[PDB]
């Protein structure tokens, strides 16, 4: 008798506190976010959004390369 | 069996509100199509030049329109960007003669996924119905095996991204559109999911839910970081109507591409289609 990481109790300790919360951010990071929306079971919204906005950061790692030589115009 | 298709397309290349073809017939155009489907990856790898069209929504008259300004196959290459069914009042006129051009010339002529080619959708917003009224419901679910096949993405000179909705918070990198498995129902969420259903915002940075009741809303930032790590130059998408038939976002990273003229007779919105030249110069021909 445990809790998922993503049990209701975990939930809202981590609307409480912040230092909790980024615990449970930490390995929130081990799942895709589709995995994550399903489990929160469309509440706490607030904390999904901030995990994916706050939390997450993105790179400026370029992680792909075009061979195609042309580049995107628009016309008049 | 090039002889059938051929009659079926000079048949369908004719106006009316009437049926016109056979249960059987539209039974094997499903068949076939997504044999062809299945053959070709999920992850479309497109050159230009080619036309880029975004809802059509069943009608039919306007797709005809569409085929006039751009050149009927093979004159011009083709990407459809989903959403040929729902609202309209010729869905059947519409996917089937798509899915008969995408048979007839399958390395010029694409059709991606909408969110509306998926069973708990088109159920409700008019497809099931015009199955039902006009045939029956063995040819709905015909059509939704079909349209379970349908690829989900297509990247042009390796430079424009094109999908139905938008970016997802799970695209970390375009070969996973390419896994995505294919005879498959829309999930609720994750990655094919935002693929269809995401929307751009002008109003809302980074991610927030989407109103619709499933997904995500991209900010410009999104975007703009989306593009950079990808090396891509445009992301062309469809999936909301938009008053002057195109419509850029995030200082022209994005373009939304509505081809629907004056949807379900209300929206007095312009339809687009962006054709792309060899050089990835993009112009847009209008509808009004
Ligand atoms: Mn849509
Ligand atoms: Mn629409």
């Amino acid at each position: 008798d445990l809790l998922g990481l993503f049990a209701k109790s975990k939930l809202k300790k981590m609307m409480k506190s912040e230092s909790f919360k980024l615990k449970r951010f930490g390995e929130w990071d081990d799942f895709t976010v589709g995995y994550i929306r399903e489990k929160l079971k469309n509440k706490y919204p607030d904390l999904l959004l901030n995990y994916l906005n706050v939390y997450k950061k993105a790179g400026n790692e370029i992680v792909r390369h075009a061979n195609n030589p042309n580049k995107v115009t628009f016309s008049n | 069996l090039d002889d059938i298709i051929t009659r079926l397309l000079e048949v369908k290349g004719k106006p009316g509100k009437q049926v016109v073809l056979t249960e059987a017939e539209i039974k094997q155009l499903c068949l076939v199509a997504k044999e062809t489907f299945l053959r070709q990856p999920n992850l479309l790898e497109l050159e230009a030049p080619i036309k880029i069209c975004g809802d059509i929504h069943g009608q039919y008259s306007d797709l005809l329109r569409l085929f006039e300004y751009g050149g009927l196959p093979p004159q011009s290459n083709y990407l459809f960007l989903g959403d040929y069914v729902d609202r309209g009042k010729q869905s059947l006129e519409t996917i089937c003669l798509l899915l008969a051009y995408k048979i007839k010339y399958p390395e010029n002529f694409f059709l991606l996924r909408g969110n509306h080619e998926c069973a708990s959708i088109n159920r409700i917003y008019g497809f099931y119905d015009e199955c039902k009224r006009r045939f029956n419901v063995r040819l709905w679910k015909i059509f939704t095996d079909c349209f379970n096949c349908l690829p989900v993405a297509a990247l042009i000179d390796e430079k424009i991204l094109c999908m139905h909705g938008g970016l997802s918070p799970d695209l970390n990198h375009l070969d996973q559109i390419r896994g995505l498995q294919r005879p498959t129902d829309v999930p609720d969420a994750g990655l094919l999911c935002d693929l269809l259903w995401s929307d751009p915002s002008k109003e809302v940075q980074g991610w927030g839910m989407n109103d619709r009741g499933v997904s995500y809303t991209f900010g410009a930032d999104k975007v703009t970081e989306f593009l950079e790590k990808h090396d891509l130059d445009l992301i062309c998408r469809a999936h909301q109507v938009v008053e002057d038939g195109y419509e850029f976002f995030a200082n022209r990273q994005l373009v939304t591409v509505f081809s629907a003229p004056n949807y379900c007779g209300e929206f007095d919105n312009a339809g687009a289609m962006m054709s792309v030249d060899e050089t990835l110069m993009c112009s847009f021909q209008i509808l009004k």
